[PDB]
């Protein structure tokens, strides 16, 4: 059932090909040749500045980066939704509704300074 | 083997087996690895219905 | 449970009807019953926000540990004195429920004995 | 050893 | 994904190195471009066994119909590099 | 790199339970030429597994040094204040 | 159950990775030594899976199967509820046995590296919170029903019992 | 079709499988896989087409009546969980022809080899016509084998999309 | 209330700043995994601080910001219900994809298509925000259908597998 | 893949370990038993039980207030 | 021995067990030699065009165009009106539509009476 002098001698002259083939499929040490991509000069700063391992100038590098980050992402964004809900959209009838805070029995209520009475007097119990 | 001359509009269109291309050898080289089909092969009437996507014809264990 | 055997594979009367419950009146058998009483008041809870299904005779306790949870913030791992009363007290109303239920039960097997005897003896 | 990743022309 | 490549080397090694641990076959008679069932006398069905040794150890099956051509250990370092597209 | 296959003959059938196979074969005249091959999995660091009860008790013997210590700790803490 | 059960698919993703794309169990095996901290979650999802006291399973599925079984219901329904989590033990040692113990069943050249920082890491956090999550949320959310305390003996106890038969 | 030595061996080797997924772990599949030899060992030559048939048939049935109904699948073989997980990465290379000249500047190495193989493929092209031509019947071909080139510098007859097929794992 | 309605809706506008910078206003292709990753770090802590309001003094609020449409006497607008089940799944959704995130950087680290990947993930977390947060019937029913297409274009990730396809 | 280790795989051997990952695995299981008997402690009522279940049998009925058969 | 295998519609038969692959006679070999004959024939001329680098464009495979022109334009000329066809053309295309005629003017009917008798609720129904 092996193979035959022919089929065995035609996989052989395709298997060269194909090897070959596989090798032109390498890129040269230039390859790809990127066009002149400028850097900007924070780019090429940090670059110089990351040289040398400094660990203690990495933590600094990383707070950089959560500093910027947390400025366009939750600080930004924050300010367009305030001054969006307290000047457009709590200006209009229900727009929000927050839930009334809860009383409880014994409590100081700030817009009036009125004293509910505490309670009534409980039967003590254990356990 | 036509298709029964009961007037349903079939012709002489050949009926090949109801099996779909699932269960065809998925080892041989297909001109349609996808469909199990070779070039210039007829095609079963309900093609569509069998490839490999929608209906399976396979024995199964039970 | 351990009695739905006594109420499906043996006798019915015997068996109270939960859906039904109580059956025979509510002073029958206890000499002057005391009304079960109330500490919370009802312009009290509705304050409180309390869920329609806590506002029970053990509320006053929830009422209490719901103080203590807001005043407490943060100290979830806090507050267990407020949590035992009022589970406490839900343990207590509980038990009740089961007396009821006890007490029901019996109620039906003294119905049928009065019964049998009168009738059986007739 | 990086080899040549033939894809569709992404320029259009 | 992180796993690496196999080399014409490598793979060489271990088709051999199965077959060394074959307790049907001399390992010192044992050479690249040795024949199964004409030098090293092995039936059939040792063969088909043979394969099933040879899948589970780079972890891809080979068709039957391909399955019962690869009489010598060199053809199947072609077969098993041909597929994996080895080349260097 | 090159890859250094350890040597084959190290491999041995005997001291494992593949071994117990062989004698169950040999009383009914019949051997399997395949237990060298799949000898390395029984041998090297892969001997001596833990049970099923021995993984759930995983970090046990350190976890419950932790506990003890704990809890009497607390219990000093208590009677203090 | 987002916390475990999440954590248990990424456990399983190492598994998978380092076994060069391999899902059957049936190749797996002898991994309790190779993968540790792979191991360790996936045995602490595991444990959380099927309700081990006081951790993340146990605030939550406890509290229901006490709820069903002390609850005017459906009585072949609570009984497959009650089923069903004893069968969570079975498939969930199924995992652990035909992955962690055992000897290891998968192809002889093998590259088990769970070492990259993103993957500790990433399994790391939900094994914090697959241990701690369920107590720190329990004693958090604001009570809003009616809790059932009392109860017999054998419907308080029921869902550890049965995991553990 | 496909004879009769053919069945049995590829009968062996699932029964060995359908086995190995049954027993899972390897010292008992071991112990079984030369059970189960053993009992194609009994029934080797035996002549007797008739009957070589009959054990055949039995053979067959008892497999599909013990089957395993989930039998282990290798990753990347029809039913695996990776098969064809990467055709979508699998692009043809026709498709470079249609690049544009600024991003063909990206690889000035790589389309100077693509030039000498497809002028290589043109000039081979009417050879491999003629070597079909002439090693094939008048009824036109019977099989789907194709002969290799019967001389040097010759490429074998219908190779450019054998050997320039898309790799396994082309990303 | 100030706090509470704005630190609530931060963090679902927080999720849609990495799909809008996929209009090559930055291109960062080599990080934008680990940009989107950061990105559900920081929605889990803005939305924290709601969860831990609600926690101390119960205050739930329903934020009706826009008037979509208005059918006769049916007044659609884009309502989110920041309440019990709102301000405790959001952190753990958030903290669970937060942990996926990581890890689908290096499980899928050799996928051409990660940054495809990743925004695909993305897109699922904000229709489920969506469907989590909703207050009106139909609000609901676009993150309801908007899991549902995210889940087609997910399982049939290799769309060269005819199995996944199916 | 991006970062890690770069421990090369063993042809037929145990995989190799690095110090860190035994020891974060070992911890984290160490903090589970200790979490489960820390817990196991201090409310081992939630496991057990709260309060004790009444049994009805055991009542009497002046409690209940099953009346007399006379009347 | 063991029980035997039903085929159904949607379950084929496996080769293995169909008592026709093993016996394999002088005329029934000679047929699958035509089989192989003619389809490795046509995968000569498909692979004459798929290979050649002066071809551009789409192989035209006239199998799939008698499929599609089978399946759409050559039905009608093909069909003569009898017992299966009226029947059948009746059931599928007439019985449906009677069917949700009397489902929804039953229901209909049912619903205006409740209305004008006032005894069904529409207390917050003001869209419709
Ligand atoms: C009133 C309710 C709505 C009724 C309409 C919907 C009912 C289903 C009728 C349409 C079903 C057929 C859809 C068109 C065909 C597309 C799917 C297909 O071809 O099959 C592919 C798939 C087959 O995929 P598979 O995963 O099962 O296996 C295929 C074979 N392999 C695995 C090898 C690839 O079938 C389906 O997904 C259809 C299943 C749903 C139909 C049954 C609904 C039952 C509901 C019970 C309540
Ligand atoms: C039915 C539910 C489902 C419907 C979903 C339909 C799909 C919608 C797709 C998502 C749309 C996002 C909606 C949130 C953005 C709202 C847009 C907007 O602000 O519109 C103007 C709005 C005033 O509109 P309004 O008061 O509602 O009057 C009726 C209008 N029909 O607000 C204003 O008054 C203007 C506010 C200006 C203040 C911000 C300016 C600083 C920010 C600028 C840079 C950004
Ligand atoms: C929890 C509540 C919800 C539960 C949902 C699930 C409920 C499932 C209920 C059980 C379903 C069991 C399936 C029952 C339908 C079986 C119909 C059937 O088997 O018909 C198949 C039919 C067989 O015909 P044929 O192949 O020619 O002969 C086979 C001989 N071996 O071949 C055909 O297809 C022809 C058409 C037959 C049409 C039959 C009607 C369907
Ligand atoms: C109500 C429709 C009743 C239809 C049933 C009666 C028709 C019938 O039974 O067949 C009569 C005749 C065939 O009789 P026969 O002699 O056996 O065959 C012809 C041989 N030369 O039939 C004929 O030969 C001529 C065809 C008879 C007329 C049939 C027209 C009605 C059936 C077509 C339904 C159209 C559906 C339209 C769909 C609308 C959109 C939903
Ligand atoms: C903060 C985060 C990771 C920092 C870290 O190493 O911990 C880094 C990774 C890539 C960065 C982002 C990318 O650079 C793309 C964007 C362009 C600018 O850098 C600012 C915003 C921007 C969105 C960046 C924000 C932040 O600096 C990122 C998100
Ligand atoms: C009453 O509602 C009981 C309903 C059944 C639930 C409990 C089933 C398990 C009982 C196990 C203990 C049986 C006593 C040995």
């Amino acid at each position: 059932s092996g193979y035959t002098p022919e089929e065995k001698l035609r996989l052989q002259q395709l298997r060269e090909l194909r090897r070959r083939w596989l090798k032109d499929q390498e890129l040269s040490p230039r390859e790809p040749v990127l066009p002149p991509q400028r850097v900007s000069p924070v780019e090429r700063f940090w670059n110089k500045f990351l040289q040398d391992g400094a660990l203690w100038k990495n933590v600094i590098y990383k707070t950089y980066r959560h500093s910027i980050f947390a400025f366009t992402h939750v600080l930004i964004p924050v300010w367009i939704i305030h001054y969006y809900l307290k000047y457009h959209v709590t200006t209009k009838p229900y727009t929000i509704v927050e839930k009334k805070p809860r009383i409880f029995p014994g409590d100081t209520i700030l817009e009036t300074g009125e004293v509910i009475p505490p309670m009534k007097e409980f039967p003590d119990q254990h356990h | 083997e036509p298709y029964p001359d009961d007037g349903t509009g079939y012709g002489d269109y050949p009926k090949l087996p109801d099996r779909s291309q699932q269960e065809r050898d998925p080892w041989y080289d297909w001109d349609h690895p996808d469909l199990r089909l070779n070039w210039g092969e007829p095609m079963h009437w309900d093609l569509d219905m069998y490839i490999r996507n929608r209906v399976d014809t396979s024995p199964t264990p039970v | 449970g351990a009695h739905l055997a006594r109420r499906y594979l043996g006798d019915a009367s015997v068996e109270p009807d939960p859906l039904r419950m109580p059956t025979f009146p509510p002073d029958y058998g206890f000499p002057e019953r005391k009304e079960r009483e109330m500490v919370a008041t009802q312009q009290e809870m509705n304050d409180a926000q309390l869920v329609l299904q806590q506002r029970d005779y053990c509320a006053h306790y929830l009422i209490r540990f719901l103080k203590c949870k807001r005043d407490s913030f943060p100290n979830f791992l806090a507050c267990k004195h407020e949590r035992h009363d009022w589970d406490y007290c839900e343990h207590l109303d509980y038990v009740k429920r089961m007396k009821e239920f006890e007490r029901e039960r019996r109620l039906l097997q003294r119905k049928k004995r009065r019964e049998q005897r009168e009738a059986d003896m007739a | 050893k990086r080899l040549f990743i033939i894809k569709p022309s992404g320029f259009y | 994904s992180d796993a690496p490549p196999l080399t014409l080397e490598g793979i060489k090694d271990r088709v051999l190195y199965v077959l060394k641990l074959y307790d049907k076959i001399d390992p010192e008679k044992l050479s690249v471009n040795s024949h199964f069932m004409k030098d090293l006398g092995l039936d059939s069905l040792d063969q088909v066994e043979i394969i099933m040794a040879m899948e589970d150890e780079f972890g891809f099956e080979i068709p039957d119909i391909d399955a019962e051509k690869l009489m010598c250990p060199q053809e199947i370092v072609d077969y098993i590099a041909d597929k994996k597209d080895v080349y260097e | 790199s090159k890859m250094e296959l350890p040597d084959y003959k190290q491999w041995k059938i005997e001291g494992t339970p593949l071994e117990t196979v062989q004698e169950k074969l040999a009383a009914r005249g019949l051997r399997d030429p395949w237990g060298r091959n799949e000898a390395w999995r029984y041998m090297g660091g892969f001997a001596n597994n833990v049970s099923f009860v021995g993984a759930l008790l995983k970090g046990f013997k350190w976890g419950f040094a932790a506990f003890v210590v704990a809890i009497g700790a607390e219990y000093y803490l208590e009677s203090q204040k | 159950h987002a916390f475990f059960k999440a954590m248990l698919f990424m456990c399983s993703g190492s598994i998978i990775h380092s076994l060069n794309d391999e899902q059957d169990i049936r190749k797996m095996g002898g991994l309790f030594k190779a993968m540790p901290f792979t191991t360790t979650a996936l045995i602490v999802g595991s444990l959380a899976l099927t309700g081990m006291p006081f951790l993340t399973g146990f605030y939550s599925k406890d509290l229901i199967i006490e709820a069903a079984n002390t609850s005017y219901t459906n009585a072949w329904a609570l009984l497959m509820t009650l089923i069903a989590t004893s069968f969570t033990a079975i498939y969930s040692t199924r995992i652990i046995f035909f992955a962690l113990l055992g000897q290891p069943r998968f192809p002889t050249l093998v590259n088990i590296n769970e070492n990259n920082p993103l993957l500790i890491n990433s399994i790391k956090r939900l094994l914090i919170g697959s241990l701690f999550a369920g107590y720190i949320i329990s004693n958090n959310i604001p009570p809003t029903t009616i809790p059932q305390m009392t109860m017999p003996y054998y419907l308080k106890t029921t869902a550890l019992i049965v995991t553990i038969l | 079709y496909l004879t009769h030595q053919q069945k049995v061996l590829r009968l062996y080797k699932r029964a060995l499988r359908h086995l190995e997924s049954w027993c899972i772990h390897r010292d008992k599949y071991r112990y079984f896989a030369c059970l189960l030899r053993a009992r194609f060992d009994e029934h080797k030559n035996e002549k007797d087409m008739v009957k070589a048939t009959q054990l055949l048939r039995e053979a067959e049935e008892e497999f599909w009546h013990g089957q395993h109904p989930q039998p282990y699948i290798f990753p990347e073989s029809p039913g695996g969980t990776s098969y064809e997980r990467y055709e979508c990465y699998k692009v043809p290379e026709w498709c470079l022809d249609d690049w544009h000249p600024s991003e063909k500047a990206m690889y000035p190495d790589y389309f100077a080899k693509r030039e000498q193989w497809k002028k290589l493929r043109r000039e081979s092209w009417e050879r491999e016509v003629k070597q079909l031509q002439e090693e094939t019947p008048v009824g036109g071909p019977r099989t789907e084998a194709l002969p290799p080139a019967r001389k040097q510098g010759d490429l074998p007859p219908l190779w450019w999309h054998i050997v320039t097929r898309p790799r396994e794992r082309p990303m | 209330m100030n706090m509470f309605s704005s630190l609530s809706l931060v963090t679902l506008l927080l999720l849609t700043m990495p799909i809008m910078m996929m209009s090559f206003n930055t291109y960062k292709p080599s990080n934008y995994p680990l940009y989107v990753k950061t990105a559900i770090s920081y929605a889990f802590i803005t939305s924290m601080i709601p969860t831990m309001m609600f926690i101390h003094s119960g205050q739930e609020l329903i934020i009706s910001n826009w008037h979509w449409l208005t059918i006769q006497t049916l007044k659609l607008s884009l309502s989110f219900k920041m309440d019990y089940f709102s301000m405790m799944f959001i952190p753990v959704a958030l903290f669970v994809t937060w942990s996926i995130m990581e890890f689908s950087m290096w499980y899928m680290y050799s996928d051409p298509n990660i940054n495809k990947f990743f925004k695909y993930l993305l897109l699922f977390l904000i229709t489920m925000l969506i469907l989590v947060t909703a207050n009106n019937l139909f609000q609901l029913f676009i993150g309801w259908e908007g899991v549902g297409i995210m889940s087609f274009l997910l399982i049939g990730w290799w769309y060269g597998r005819a199995d996944a396809n199916t | 893949a991006g970062g890690g280790a770069h421990i090369e795989p063993r042809y037929r051997q145990f995989p190799q370990l690095t110090r860190s990952q035994v020891i974060q695995a070992e911890f984290f299981s160490a903090t589970m038993w200790f979490w489960i008997l820390w817990r196991f402690w201090h409310d081992s009522d939630a496991v057990l039980g709260h309060f004790p279940y009444p049994d009805p049998s055991q009542w009497t009925d002046e409690e209940l207030g099953i009346p007399p058969d006379d009347e | 021995s063991f029980p035997k295998y039903e085929a159904s519609r949607l379950s084929s038969l496996p080769t293995t067990l169909d008592p026709a692959e093993y016996d394999i006679s002088s005329e029934t070999r000679k047929a699958q030699a035509e089989r192989l004959a003619i389809r490795s024939r046509l995968k000569r001329e498909y692979q004459l065009q798929y290979y050649d680098p002066s071809r551009r464009g789409v192989i035209e495979d006239p199998a799939l165009v008698r499929w599609t022109y089978a399946r759409s334009a050559n039905i009608y000329p093909n069909f003569r009106p009898n017992t299966k066809t009226s029947l059948l053309g009746a059931l599928f295309g007439i019985g449906p539509l009677v069917f949700w005629y009397y489902v929804f003017k039953t229901d209909r009917d049912r619903k205006e009476k409740l209305i004008q008798e006032g005894k069904l609720d529409r207390t917050f129904n003001i869209s419709y």
